RNA sequence: GCUUGACUGCGAGCGUGACGGCGCGAGCAGGUGCGAAAGCAGGUCAUAGUGAUCCGGUGGUUCUGAAUGGAAGGGCCAUC
RNA sequence: UGAGCCUUGAUGGAAGUGUGGACGCCAGUCUGCAUGGCUUUAAUGUUUGAUGUUCUAACGUUGACCCGUAAUCCGGGUUGCGGACAGUGUCUGGUGGGUAGUUUGACUGGGGCGGUCU
RNA sequence: GUUUAUUAAAAACACAGCACUGUGCAAACACGAAAGUGGACGUAUACGGUGUGACGCCUGCCCGGUGCCGGAAGGUUAAUU
RNA sequence: UUUUGUAUAAUGGGUCAGCGACUUAUAUUCUGUAGCAAGGUUAACCGAAUAGGGGAGCCGAAGGGAAACCGAGUCUUAACUGGGCGUUAAGUUGCAGGGUAUAGACCCGAAACCCGGUGAUCUAGCCAUGGGCAGGUUGAAGGUUGGGUAACACUAACUGGAGGACCGAACCGACUAAUGUUGAAAAAUUAGCGGAUGACUUGUGGCUGGGGGUGAAAGGCCAAUCAAACCGGGAGAUAGCU
RNA sequence: UAAGGUGAUAUGAACCGUUAUAACCGGCGAUUUCCGAAUGGGGAAACCCAGUGUGUUUCGACACACUAUCAUUAACUGAAUCCAUAGGUUAAUGAGGCGAACCGGGGGAACUGAAACAUCUAAGUACCCCGAGGAAAAGAAAUCAACCGAGAUUCCCCCAG
């Protein structure tokens, strides 16, 4: 639902078996929290995976540059 | 797998390798309050004005205390004599003091730390060698000569 | 006894089916076997011993192959 | 404790007395240690997979205490306990009338039973 | 005592009692996409599910089949590399 | 009307008046008719709008072969034979009609499925807060005292006052028969009947929602509706049947 | 603009007007109770109750006016913890709710057809939810073509059933 940093997707999808099953796929991505930032001190954003790896390339800083101003 | 800790800590890395290092482990212990690493571009070559400025004394260090032999060579003939008596020995002590000393002429100083003289010198007067032995990068030579009085 | 006609390519004209299809067939072309030769042989005396289509598998062929040369894939022939 | 690269080892400073591990076509040699005048394969370095140990630092806490606050929620903080577990996401083998969608032929002296469908 | 309001009041349901079985508490289990709530402001002399149905005397043999419980050495075996 | 067959005692209609079912769109193919002719004809659009312009394009004058390819020939085969399909058949565009196709496709009609809302003012449970139960009976536990025991049990009276206890109005419920059955009444009346201090009964308000609820369990109840409520929608569901 | 005129079901009464502010029509205003996003708090809608300010004031009352919640910014205050934040107050803006269809987007059936039915169909239709405009959306090639070239998107007719 999160994924902060990146969109996240909790989009629907048909899940078929052999042949075709008419049912449906949806709740996807994780969770953590608690990132310190080398400044003040770390609020604990609710990202997950490749939210997080995207923290990797980019700072803590410019990947929270987003979710607070905009 | 990439950081700069430059704080050694159990790791087989010191001064922040530079090279393959861990992964994940650093996401929430060494950056964090620990030693933070990044090793990306920005962070990177910030660490030559940390190191890259320790290595230039080779050159510009060096020459504010490498020119000692050459300071120091066609030096005025040191005629610091050593109280020569006893029928034909001394009286004067020759160690440290008299041998660095033996520079304040017009008015210069220096220190007892540099010289480079194994065995005592013995207590003559003949053409003392001094060999200045301010750093192991660089050497010089000095005389002293011993007269009666 | 000798052999491989249980051949390959076609087929006048017929019989029987709503149709799919099924059956009979002299004769012609290339090459065979048996007979001295006329000639006989296109599986078994005949009539049951069978499964359409699709989706594919195998071999053959320059039929085709999405810019072009190939290729994959498709067709065609044989067959599972 | 496996396995890779491959690093040092056994095949393809100077005699004599002994000790250990090696193996047998066996009657034996190999190989470290005092006094005496490339691959078949092992060890350490390491790379990576295994189980098992412990730690804190992600993560949990429906333990305590401090604020926001004359809140049982929630958040931050301190502290304790647990700990790379748990749990969650993707993928994957089970199980799955809990639920759901359906099928379950025809002929026939009614239908069903029996029998038959070329 | 309860039940088919409007054709069935019963031998049917319930009942107290009994037995098996699960649950160590953030309990099992249930409602719920989740948060959260019930269980219970209870905690194994407790709570849930199943069967039997006061009480009396009792409750025999079978574990082959199916289910469930334990073991898990060996065979087969998913994603994955 | 339906049937082999109906005066049939097989179906439908009390009667009259009004309404009530082969339509429509585009496509395709025949027939008639009109235009032009190896050619016929435009679409959108422009527009000095039913003109005129626009020939993008569609169909026919060539077919054969799976195709490359060849071509009044072409496939077939090694075949230059024969055999299959073709070759001195006029088509094309409107208009009207017959049929077909996609559509609700002559009209009316299901039992149902799915989606979203409305419903616990009936009823089933449960929660909170209030109320009701004339009278009469039996008479447990406990206790007092006498007895009695070393002390108790045990006992006898008196007190005591329990109980999903007894009889019986209110109240609650429904076992039987008669009547009612176009009823007084879409479940009642009359005479009997069961419970009636309890798992009791009742007022007010609240909480559970449909594949869901509630259920001392009958598939019972969830507003005269329940093997899946009511209302609106998908919707002209589908109906080889009448 | 004008001789008539005071809306209608029915006049009638009492009246206004004839020259140029009587009507009547059009524009800009004034007013505009209570409920309703409803916004001071509550509420079985059109009712109940309060705080803080006003002037008229016999100077008790009167009614009036403001006081919802979020978001942006500004200033002031400000915890555990020096700090700083979390939080708090105030104020200026702005939003909130209605709305027929078309439009973008999130979620998404079944009857039905296949003469059964699972793949498939119905159909991304029904419906539900969010958003915006006057249109929306799309939009200036990491497009297509085929060795020639075209040259953003959109809509129409062909290609073709
Ligand atoms: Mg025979
Ligand atoms: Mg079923
Ligand atoms: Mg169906
Ligand atoms: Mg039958
Ligand atoms: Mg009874
Ligand atoms: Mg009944
Ligand atoms: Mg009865
Ligand atoms: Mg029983
Ligand atoms: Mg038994
Ligand atoms: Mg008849
Ligand atoms: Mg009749
Ligand atoms: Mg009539
Ligand atoms: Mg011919
Ligand atoms: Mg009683
Ligand atoms: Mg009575
Ligand atoms: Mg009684
Ligand atoms: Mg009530
Ligand atoms: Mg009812
Ligand atoms: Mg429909
Ligand atoms: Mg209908
Ligand atoms: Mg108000
Ligand atoms: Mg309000
Ligand atoms: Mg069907």
């Amino acid at each position: 639902m999160k994924k902060d940093i990146h969109p996240k997707y909790e989009e629907i999808t048909a899940s078929c078996s052999c042949g075709n099953v008419m049912k449906i796929r949806s709740t996807v991505g994780h969770d953590l929290n608690l990132d310190v930032c080398s400044k003040c001190h770390p609020f604990f954003t609710g990202k997950q995976r490749d939210v997080a790896t995207g923290g990797r390339v980019d700072r803590f800083n410019k990947r929270f540059n987003i979710p607070g101003s905009k | 797998m990439q950081v700069i800790l430059l704080d050694k800590v159990a790791n087989l890395g010191s001064l922040g390798d530079q090279v393959n290092v861990k992964a994940g482990y650093a996401r929430n212990f060494l950056v964090p309050q620990g030693k933070a690493v990044p090793a990306t571009k920005k962070n990177i070559e910030f660490f030559e004005a940390r190191r890259a400025e320790l290595e230039a004394k080779l050159a510009e260090v060096l020459a504010a205390a490498n020119a000692r032999a050459e300071k120091i060579n066609a030096l005025e003939t040191v005629t610091i004599a050593s109280k020569a008596g006893d029928e034909g020995k001394l009286f004067g002590s020759i160690g440290t003091r008299d041998i660095a000393d033996a520079v304040t002429a017009a008015g210069v100083e220096v220190a007892k730390s540099e010289v480079r003289l194994p065995n005592g010198v013995l207590r003559t007067t003949g053409e003392h060698e001094v060999s200045f032995q301010v750093h192991s990068e660089v050497f010089a030579k000095v005389i002293v000569n011993v007269v009666a009085e």
